[PDB]
Parts: C-alpha cells; sequence; structure tokens
RNA sequence: ACGAGACUCUGGCAUGCUAACUAGUUACGCGACCCCGGUCGGCGUAACUUCUUAGAGGGACAAGUGGCGUUCAGCCACCCGAGAUUGAGCAAUAACAGGUCUGUGAUGCCCUUAGAUGUCCGGGGCUGCACGCGCGCUACACUGACUGGCUCAGCGUGUGCCUACCCUACGCCGGCAGGCGCGGGUAACCCGUUGAACCCCAUUCGUGAUGGGGAUCGGGGAUUGCAAUUAUUC
C-alpha cells in the first residue's frame, strides 16, 4: 500500500544529522539508524562502523543479527 | 532340490504320545473324517470329545463354509477354559488353520 | 593353540545351556579357556501390511527377530575342541568356531 | 489408576486368612513372605498383592474388616 | 530363429525378473535378507520362518 | 563357506528350510 | 604453554588466513575466482581469498584427526542441498577443490600421508599449528 | 601416594559425558578444550553452576577432564554439567569425609535436580498411522 | 559466588513483585532466579508445577511460536540476553523488576465466557500465562515484515507493557479483554 | 566516503535495460535478461572491481568494462560450462546470451521444434506442458 | 469364566556380580609439538569393566506420611527416591452380505481353451487434460536468506541359489555431476569416533515480489539400462 524511500548513500544533511544526533540519543542500532535517518539497514550498519571509531558512540554487545550501541558516557 | 550330497541327509519318523493336545494332528483329524463323508455336528463334536477324552484344560473347534445351503454359515464348539490375549497364548494354544475342498466348495478348520 | 568359539543363537536361554557347558564342561581337564564376550544383539526389523489387499485402516506388522551372539576364546589344543563340542547339543546353537 | 483388581485383592484375603502370623506392617518383610508362603508367578503382581496385605494389615492393627 | 524371439527380453533387472518364492507373482516382494519372498506369504510364514511381533 | 553368506542370511535362508 | 585446543577455534582460523597471506607458495589453483565450492551452495564465496580460509581449516581438522582424506573433507564440508520445491538433503563437499587443499598443504610440508592411505600432519606442520595459537593467547589480552 | 582414579557419568539425553576428577589444580577442560569455549557460548554460565555456586576452593586442588560423545549439543551440555557436578560429589565420598561430600550434594539439589539426578525423558517411538508417537496423519471424511 | 546469582549480568535483588494479587505466580525472588533462563525443564507435569518456572524461561518459552521457530530456545535465549540490553539502555531500571511490570499491567483481571457470553474473573495464574503471550504475540506481529527486530519490538512491548502507554499491543487487547467483559456483566 | 560521490547514477541504459543505481553491482546487473545472481558476479571477479560499492558509485568509463566481459565471456577467462547457450544449434559457437539476443535464441528454439513437426514442438503451440508434467490436476490458471 | 488387568517386548537404575585384543577406560614406557609442565582417534602391553556391550537377578508397592472419604474402594498433595501414570504387542461374545477370486500349485461354479481371455516378443497405454475433490512437499522472509567457519548423532543397511544388481575408505583426472586406478568388509573388525541437519558464532543484505519463493522454459554435460522423446535420475 506504502513504499518507503530509503537512502542509499548520505545527502548532505544526513551525515550531518547522523554524524550529530547517533550518540545524543541513547540507543544505536542499524535498525533504528535506518528507521529514523530514513537509510537503509546496510548504510545504517556501515555509517556506526566508523562512530565507535571516532570517540561519539560505544558498543554494549556484537551479535551477527543485531549489533546494539549507545550515546558516551558522562563519565 | 536343496541340493545336499548323497549320504549327509536323512530322515526318522516318530510318532507323536499324547497326540490330543497336537492340534495338526486334529486339524487332519477333523479334515479326513468330512470329505468320505460325516456330518458337520458329528465329526466336530467326536474331534472335540477325543481332545476332551486326550485330557486337555479346553478347546474351541470353529469350521466355516458352505455348511448345507449356497449361502455360507459357521459353526463355533467351544467346552472348557481358553484364554486369548496377552503372552500365555504363544505357548498355551495350538492354532491350526487347514483347508478341505469338499465337493461343493472349500471350508476352514480353526482347532484351537 | 589360539582358538575362537562362535556361538550364534535365536533362542536367548538356549545360548546359555551352551555357555555353562562350555566353562563347566571344559574346566574338569584343567585348561585356562576365556570368558563368554557378550556380542551386540541384531533386531532384523520387518514392518508388513497386516491387511493382504489395499482395504482398512493402515495396520503395519512389527517382526522382530532378535539373533544373540557370544564368543569363548580357548587356550586348547584343537583335538580336545572335537571332543566337548560334538558332545550334548540342542538345535537352536549352530555350532561354529575360528581355528586359529 | 491404581485400583487393585480381584486377582490382587483375593489374594490379600487368602494370605492373611491363613499366615498372618508370618505378616507385619513393612512392606519389604512380607514383600518376601509370599515368596515362600506363596507361588507367584511375577515379580509385579507379588507386590501388587504385599502391598495391599500391608494396607490390610494396618486395618487389623485397628479392629474388624469384612472379607 | 523362433529360439532368437521366444526369449529375447533381458531380465538381468526390474520388477519382472525376480518373483515371490511361494506365489510366483512380482508385488510386495521382500528383497531383504535374501527373502524373494510377497508380503502375505512372509506373514503366512512369519512364525515358521522365524519372525514374530513382540514391538 | 567361499561366497561366505551373512548370519542375518543364515536364520533367513535356514528359516526358508524350516518353512 | 599453549595449545590450539586451549584457544578459540572460530578465530584459530582467522589467524592461520592472515599467515597464509604471507608465505606465499601454497601454488593456489586458476579456477578460485569463478568455483562453486560444493554443488548444495547457490552464489559465489563472499571471500575472494577463501582458499587461505579453507587451507587454514584444512590444517586444523587434520591436527585434531589424522589418517582424513579428501572424501572425508567432503563429509566435514556438509550443508544443505536445499532441492528447490523437493525436501532437503545433506549434500557433500566436492573431491576435486578439496583435493587441491590436499596438494597446497603438502605442497609446503604441512600435511602428510600415513600407511594404509589417509593424510597425517607432520611434526613440522604440528609446530606451525601450535606456534601461531600463541599469538592469539596472547592478542585475547 | 596411591592413585585417586574418580570416573562419574551424567545424562540429559542420549548424550553420555564422564567426568574425570584427580588431585592437581583446577583446569577443567572437554576432549582438551577448556570450558570457557563450549559453543553454544549462550549456555556458557549453565557449565559454571557447579563453580560459581562453589567456588575455585572445591576446584582448588581437583584436576577435571570431561570425555564426551553421543547426543546432541544442548543434552551434552547438561550432561557435563551434571557429570563434573556428580564427579566432585564422587571425588569427596571415596578420599575425604562425607559430612562435605553431603554439604555440596545439599547446595546443588537447591539450585537444579538435574545437576545429580538424571532426566529419563528419552525419544518416545514412532507409530504407523502419524509422522511421530502422539501425532497421526490428517482425516479426510466425505 | 553464592551470595547472589547473577542473571547474565543483571542482580537477582530489587526485583519487588509489586501486586499481591499476581505474587507466588511470579517466581523470581531469591530461590527461581537461576543464572540463564534454560532450565532443565520438567515444569508441565502437574497442573501448578509450571508457575515454579521463572518468569524469563516462561518468556523464553512464548517466543519461539510459529513452526520455523518451535524448538529454537537457543535462538530465543539469544533474543531475550540482547533485548534486556535494550531495556536498560533506555529505561536505567533492573530490566527484571521493568518486566515483572509488565505482567502486572499486562494481565487481563477479567474475562468472557459463554456459558451471549457471561462476564468472568481469571485466575492469579491466569493473568501470568495471558500477558506472557500477549507481548510475544504484540512483540512477533510489530517485527514481521519490518527492519526494525524482534530484541527491539520486545523490549519496546515489555516497556511499553511496564508503562500503560496505551501503543503497548498487550494493553489495547486488554483495554478490549475487559471493555467487552463489562459490557456484559 | 559514505556520502553519496558527484555525478551519481541513481538510474543507468545498459543494453536498452533500465538497471536500477541502489543495488550492489554484483546483483545491479541481473535485470539484463541473460546474466542471473551467480554470473554478474565472476563478470566483476574478472578485473580488480570492489563489489562493496552500490549501483551508481563505480567508474563512469568503467561501466563499459563490466559489459565487454558479458558480451565477450570466453576472451575474458570464462571458462565453458560457465555460459548459457553452449554448442548453438545454428553456430555451435559457446556464448553468453544477453537480454535482446535471449529471446532470439529461444524463438529460433521454439521455432524450430515447431517447424521439424518435433513431439517438443506440439506442446509449446498447444499452450502445453512440455518437460514431461502431470497436466491432469496442476497447469490449471495459464488454461482457463 | 473369557475380555480388561496380570502378561510379553521396550524406556529409565545396578561405581554390585559373571564377562569383554571385534567395546574400552585408567595408568605406564614411548613419539611429537607447547615454556618446571600440558596436548595427542600417535604407537606399544600392567590393573580395571565407571563409561560401551548383554546376561543373572534386583527396585516400585499408593509402600511412606499429611488431608478427603461411609472411613471402606480409592483420590489429591508432600517427603522419599532413576523411577510415583514410558511406549507399544496380544486381545472376549456376537456380527457386517465390509475388503481381497488381480497374494497364493486356496478353490466350488461360470465361461475361455489353435482363427486363444493360454503364451511370448517389439511398440503404445497406464502419466494422456476445459474441470472437481483428497493426502502432501516448497514458501509467502530479517526469529530470515546468503556465504564463511565452528560442534554433536541415533536407528539400521551392506558383496543375494536362480540373481547378474553390495556398502564404500583411499590415490588421482575433472567447476559440478561423474569417471578411472587400489585396499577394507558376509561385519562391535570395514565404511564410521557414523565430523547429519537444524543449531552456534562471524561476514553480506535491508521491507523491494528483494539478495524471499523456485514454478515455468531454453542450452549444455554425465549416470543406470537393450534402450529416456512423452523432459528416468543427477
Amino acid at each position: 500500500r506504502d513504499k518507503l524511500n530509503n537512502l542509499v548513500l548520505f545527502d548532505k544533511a544526513t551525515y550531518d544529522k547522523l554524524c550529530k544526533e547517533v550518540p545524543n540519543y541513547k540507543l544505536i542500532t542499524p535498525a533504528v539508524v535506518s528507521e529514523r535517518l530514513k537509510i537503509r539497514g546496510s548504510l545504517a550498519r556501515a555509517a556506526l562502523q566508523e562512530l565507535l571509531s571516532k570517540g561519539l558512540i560505544k558498543l554494549v554487545s556484537k551479535h551477527r543479527a543485531q549489533v546494539i550501541y549507545t550515546r558516551n558516557t558522562k563519565g | 532340490r536343496f541340493g545336499f550330497p548323497e549320504g549327509s541327509v536323512e530322515l526318522y519318523a516318530e510318532k507323536v504320545a499324547t497326540r490330543g493336545l497336537c492340534a495338526i494332528a486334529q486339524a487332519e483329524s477333523l479334515r479326513y473324517k468330512l470329505l468320505g463323508g460325516l456330518a458337520v455336528r458329528r465329526a466336530c463334536y467326536g474331534v472335540l470329545r477325543f481332545i476332551m477324552e486326550s485330557g486337555a484344560k479346553g478347546c474351541e473347534v470353529v469350521v466355516s463354509g458352505k455348511l448345507r445351503g449356497q449361502r455360507a454359515k459357521s459353526m463355533k464348539f467351544v467346552d472348557g477354559l481358553m484364554i486369548h490375549s496377552g503372552d500365555p497364548v504363544n505357548y498355551y494354544v495350538d492354532t491350526a488353520v487347514r483347508h478341505v475342498l469338499l465337493r461343493q466348495g472349500v471350508l476352514g478348520i480353526k482347532v484351537k | 593353540h589360539r582358538i575362537r568359539i562362535t556361538l550364534t543363537s535365536r533362542n536367548v536361554k538356549s545360548l546359555e545351556k551352551v555357555c555353562a557347558d562350555l566353562i563347566r564342561g571344559a574346566k574338569e581337564k584343567n585348561l585356562k579357556v576365556k570368558g563368554p564376550v557378550r556380542m551386540p544383539t541384531k533386531t532384523l526389523r520387518i514392518t508388513t501390511r497386516k491387511t493382504p489387499c489395499g482395504e482398512g485402516s493402515k495396520t503395519w506388522d512389527r517382526f522382530q527377530m532378535r539373533i544373540h551372539k557370544r564368543l569363548i576364546d580357548l587356550h586348547s589344543p584343537s583335538e580336545i575342541v572335537k571332543q566337548i563340542t560334538s558332545i550334548s547339543i540342542e538345535p537352536g546353537v549352530e555350532v561354529e568356531v575360528t581355528i586359529a | 489408576g491404581r485400583v487393585r483388581t480381584k486377582t490382587v485383592k483375593k489374594a490379600a484375603r487368602v494370605i492373611i486368612e491363613k499366615y498372618y502370623t508370618r505378616l507385619g506392617n513393612d512392606f519389604h518383610t512380607n514383600k518376601r513372605v509370599c515368596e515362600e508362603i506363596a507361588i507367584i508367578p511375577s515379580k509385579k503382581l507379588r507386590n501388587k498383592i504385599a502391598g495391599y496385605v500391608t494396607h490390610l494389615m494396618k486395618r487389623i492393627q485397628r479392629g474388624p474388616v469384612r472379607g | 530363429g523362433h529360439q532368437q524371439l521366444y526369449w529375447s527380453h533381458p531380465r538381468k533387472f526390474g520388477q519382472g525378473s525376480r518373483s515371490c518364492r511361494v506365489c510366483s507373482n512380482r508385488h510386495g516382494l521382500i528383497r531383504k535378507y535374501g527373502l524373494n519372498m510377497c508380503r502375505q506369504c512372509f506373514r503366512q510364514y512369519a512364525k515358521d520362518i522365524g519372525f514374530i511381533k513382540l514391538d | 563357506m567361499a561366497v561366505q553368506i551373512s548370519k542375518k542370511r543364515k536364520f533367513v535362508a535356514d528359516g526358508i528350510f524350516k518353512a | 604453554g599453549v595449545t590450539v585446543k586451549d584457544v578459540n577455534q572460530q578465530e584459530f582460523v582467522r589467524a592461520l588466513a592472515a599467515f597464509l597471506k604471507k608465505s606465499g607458495k601454497l601454488k593456489v589453483p586458476e579456477w578460485v575466482d569463478t568455483v562453486k565450492l560444493a554443488k548444495h551452495k547457490e552464489l559465489a564465496p563472499y571471500d575472494e581469498n577463501w582458499f587461505y580460509t579453507r587451507a587454514a581449516s584444512t590444517a586444523r581438522h587434520l591436527y585434531l584427526r589424522g589418517g582424513a582424506g579428501v572424501g572425508s573433507m567432503t563429509k566435514i564440508y556438509g550443508g544443505r542441498q536445499r532441492n528447490g520445491v523437493m525436501p532437503s538433503h545433506f549434500s557433500r563437499g566436492s573431491k576435486s577443490v578439496a583435493r587441491r587443499v590436499l596438494q597446497a598443504l603438502e605442497g609446503l610440508k604441512m600435511v602428510e600421508k600415513d600407511q594404509d592411505w589417509g593424510r597425517k600432519l607432520t611434526p613440522q606442520g604440528q609446530r606451525d599449528l601450535d606456534r601461531i595459537a600463541g599469538q592469539v593467547a596472547a592478542a585475547k589480552k | 601416594g596411591p592413585l585417586q582414579s574418580v570416573q562419574v557419568f551424567g545424562r540429559k539425553k542420549t548424550a553420555t559425558a564422564v567426568a574425570h576428577c584427580k588431585r592437581g589444580n583446577g583446569l577443567i577442560k572437554v576432549n582438551g578444550r577448556p570450558l570457557e569455549m563450549i559453543e553454544p557460548r549462550t549456555l556458557q554460565y549453565k557449565l559454571l553452576e557447579p563453580v560459581l555456586l562453589l567456588g575455585k576452593e572445591r576446584f582448588a586442588g581437583v584436576d577435571i577432564r570431561v570425555r564426551v560423545k553421543g547426543g546432541g549439543h544442548v543434552a551434552q551440555i547438561y550432561a557435563i554439567r551434571q557429570s563434573i557436578s556428580k564427579a566432585l560429589v564422587a571425588y569427596y565420598q571415596k578420599y575425604v569425609d562425607e559430612a562435605s561430600k553431603k554439604e555440596i550434594k545439599d547446595i546443588l539439589i537447591q539450585y537444579d535436580r538435574t545437576l545429580l539426578v538424571a532426566d529419563p525423558r528419552r525419544c518416545e517411538s514412532k507409530k504407523f498411522g502419524g509422522p511421530g508417537a502422539r501425532a497421526r496423519y490428517q482425516k479426510s471424511y466425505r | 559466588t553464592p551470595d547472589i546469582k547473577l542473571f547474565g549480568k543483571w542482580s537477582t535483588d530489587d526485583v519487588q513483585i509489586n501486586d499481591i494479587s499476581l505474587q507466588d505466580y511470579i517466581a523470581v525472588k531469591e530461590k527461581y532466579a537461576k543464572y540463564l533462563p534454560h532450565s532443565a525443564g520438567r515444569y508441565a507435569a502437574k497442573r501448578f508445577r509450571k508457575a515454579q518456572c521463572p518468569i524469563v524461561e516462561r518468556l523464553t518459552n512464548s517466543m519461539m511460536m510459529h513452526g520455523r521457530n518451535n524448538g529454537k530456545k537457543l535462538m530465543t535465549v539469544r533474543i531475550v540476553k540482547h533485548a534486556f540490553e535494550i531495556i536498560h539502555l533506555l529505561t536505567g531500571e533492573n530490566p527484571l523488576q521493568v518486566l515483572v511490570n509488565a505482567i502486572i499491567n499486562s494481565g487481563p483481571r477479567e474475562d468472557s465466557t459463554r456459558i451471549r457470553r457471561q462476564a468472568v474473573d481469571v485466575s492469579p495464574l491466569r493473568r501470568v500465562n495471558q500477558a506472557i503471550w500477549l507481548l510475544c504475540t504484540g512483540a512477533r506481529e510489530a517485527a514481521f515484515r519490518n527492519i526494525k527486530t524482534i530484541a527491539e519490538c520486545l523490549a519496546d512491548e515489555l516497556i511499553n507493557a511496564a508503562k500503560g502507554s496505551s501503543n503497548s499491543y498487550a494493553i489495547k487487547k486488554k483495554d478490549e479483554l475487559e471493555r467487552v467483559a463489562k459490557s456484559n456483566r | 566516503s559514505l556520502v553519496i560521490p558527484e555525478k551519481f547514477q541513481h538510474i543507468l541504459r545498459v543494453l536498452n535495460t533500465n538497471i536500477d543505481g541502489r543495488r550492489k553491482i554484483a546483483f545491479a546487473i541481473t535485470a539484463i535478461k541473460g546474466v542471473g545472481r551467480r554470473y554478474a558476479h565472476v563478470v566483476l571477479r574478472k578485473a580488480d572491481i570492489d563489489l562493496t560499492k552500490r549501483a551508481g558509485e563505480l567508474t563512469e568509463d568503467e561501466v563499459e568494462r563490466v559489459i565487454t566481459i558479458m558480451q565477450n565471456p570466453r576472451q575474458y577467462k570464462i571458462p565453458d560450462w560457465f555460459l548459457n547457450r553452449q554448442k548453438d544449434v545454428k553456430d555451435g559457437k559457446y556464448s553468453q546470451v544477453l537480454a535482446n539476443g535471449l529471446d532470439n535464441k529461444l524463438r529460433e528454439d521454439l521455432e524450430r521444434l515447431k517447424k521439424i513437426r518435433a513431439h517438443r514442438g506440439l506442446r509449446h503451440f498447444w499452450g502445453l506442458r512440455v518437460r514431461g508434467q502431470h497436466t491432469k490436476t496442476t497447469g490449471r490458471r495459464g488454461r482457463t
């Protein structure tokens, strides 16, 4: 009935709003980045290995099916 | 037929003592009384009588087929005790089932 | 001098009647014979249809045919094996031996 | 499910009628009584007999039983 | 030749070469344990051969 | 035996000799 | 003081695959670009240098179980022949492609044939197995 | 000093495993591989229950190996769990006191009865007229 | 360590089963808190043997439904181990005290049964039984044909039911399960 | 890197086909009737072409490199077991046949068997099943 | 009194017992690698029968208490314990005009019986296809699919009198199917430590009839057979 139109690589604002507002959430899973920041699950995965490399997010537990990242803590 | 060498195989013949309990010796005892011309009641009560004469616990003699008429009839003759279920009916009964070509049809002989 | 009894029988305690007589019947001449090794049983499994024709509820047979194997090794000259094994038999057990 | 049949309850009412002196409260003692004072052709049925024997035997410690 | 034509069919294989060793029909044949025996005749002589229903 | 039949064919094929 | 069995077996083939970028004389075959690794597979093996991973895995299956051959490598590399519309069966791996690891690990002195047939693993190779276990047994630190 | 051979099994399904206790220090492993990487790792802590309820003081001077064969994966995990727990009790029978052999036994019964008492639940035999035991094929009328 | 049984890495203590009504049939306090939910089993023999089953193993067993998933408990212990990360890293409370708050809000306290169908109350075990069904159903529906995974929807519905915010599937079903029961009382 | 590059191709037009520019290039080319999921990998395996790239990323003059391997499979080192029209009926050549040609090859095949009045050609003309199915109960919705 | 039950086989328990170079375990010499000490289905031969094997008995009984009950038959709960209802086989009286003459050298009768309803051989047919029902297989995905690696089975089968056609380790040639050389086995010896799948963990995908589904059809290569088009199978 409805057909979603997700983005495959970043537009100018979608990299800006990912590079800022991904750690400004509390959960970071590549299913909610695909939902909220309007991209595909593969990009949502590919856009978080480079934010773990940056020092903005933090990994909790890894699995083949689902990985759960979070904000970098207050401490 | 089985190809045994000449001098290996040999047959002996032993009479069955207390031959009444042997139901395959009684299935033939009921068979070759009829095809000569003894009646269905007369022969069967008498062979059932002989296995009661033999000193058996109990028995059941069923003769099924063309018992006079074009439609098939079955006459069941039971006196004494007879188990049916469980393990012991492997070694407490001798179940013989025989054919007989009477000149009108084929009769079953369930000596039990 | 290294002899080996092959005890293959269908009935269970029929095989006991022979594998009792292969120790109690052998020790009377003073030979240190080996014990009867329990080889694993074989259930020959057949499931046929009870019905001769193909009408009725699909009711199946389960004709199991268990076979029981033992071996007893012999510390014996084979002249004495012709003595014991040619005496006291019943048709249940097939009396076979591996030679050396 | 565990209802004693007439072949259990009749061995229970003849063993106590004859061999009351030999029986007791304990199952395992009068389990073994039933081997000497009866010819029971089953391992299981002996325990079925000796079980309800001890039930009736705990009742004859009290008062009169019917059969 | 009629000798060439009367038995020209190979019986090397198939379910028309082997038969029941009592009935001589080519159906319900137990090839297991070299019985070559139709399922009905097997059921008849089960007790006689050595087989028995327990399970 | 030379062709040496098995003990699953002993009690079955010698069982046929009883039949 | 370590062996291969003490350490995680999943990332131990990841160690020997990274190691079999270096030695560089397994003498890999020519069909490796296009090949379907067993008949029950559909697509290309994603790992473009997969042969260094299934040289890594074969090097420790032959360590764990000695006297194992090519048709045994087809058993340890079995999956599902998802037979389209019929029910799926257990399809083996492939003889040829597994025989090329046993002319690649045998090219380099790592494996060796044993008596009455079957590949074992030579004590020179046994060291080269156990020494890279120590490299992962301190990679955990 | 004489030999102290303790060879005690555990069963949850057809999967069997005999846990072997001797003297040494607490290194426990399974066909030569330690307990910390028995795949699946999801049920890791199901193997540390006779470790974490008891401590490394009862695995202070006992070295254990667990030889495993038969059955499945979860069936083995519980058959090694039960065996190392049973072997720990049956190391403490024949060589140390009863009121410590009885003590640890009483603690693991308070956790899960399966740590010592095996489950006789096995694969029920298939019947004709169905794909398994308690399931028949679909009946049609009309 | 024998002081407390760390549920994977979660503490047994400070899981107050708030509802006196659903106290004994919710089993985690001090004895019924095992390390991993995957127990031996044997909690289907007697009528009320199943109420001794730990509430996480109850929720573990009720996830593996619809044929393809039947006999994949390992697969859905992992669903629970990943979903319990999503609960704490949103809420900031012990995920099991939040899990307990879910069933206490989710359990339909009355039902309708056909003696038109008459209004009836339920068993204090029935609310534990029916709630664990309801928010295994909503977690399954929402994530079917969806990028949002099972662990997220299972952690959403456990949070959404514990809140009682009416965007929960289990609450909206109870909101009509008890509405139909009010119609005929 | 993770952003869309310049002069991006949301849409391609290779061999009268609309190749949508958002798939993996191992799967982007599958729209062309003659190259499947399996074939499009091995074409991009023949040169060092990163197939983690999406269907609008890769070099605009190197999409010619993708074409020439598909049109000439043999010359770019592909064995003869990996081709569809192996040993042609007319010219006896081993060619991987793409979009427009695969219709021509099928059309010439169905019209060949039609013309010689072979039984295979007959059940194509009749709109039946040809690969020896049981047509009694199945093969319904096509024929009323 | 038969039937039900008891029973028979089967499942769970015997750290007791008889026995286990075709099952092993433990120790030991020994070979190897790992930096005082482990790993090894690496070989070799003193204890042992826990583990495997299958014999002899044994245990389990509502026996044990707490309650319900005429306080009897029993039932509910807990203790105790491997078991507190394992699963099936056998199966009464009296029947059905139930199915089978196409299981039978079971057969009464009815025809047939050289210009054959006997019989044998080649070909076709059983599959033929507007439709309707029945049992099922594969799915409609992201609890997934793919491609990697990782880790466990339990039943059985196997070289046939005629009868040819056995199960297959290995050594090679081949993308696969498959072919060709070589040894093992009539079996607890050999396949096989049955390295089964699901499953596990790590890659790829991202809601799109898609990377789900594999129907339909074309092209080629082999296999078994005297031969495959009416696609034998792969």
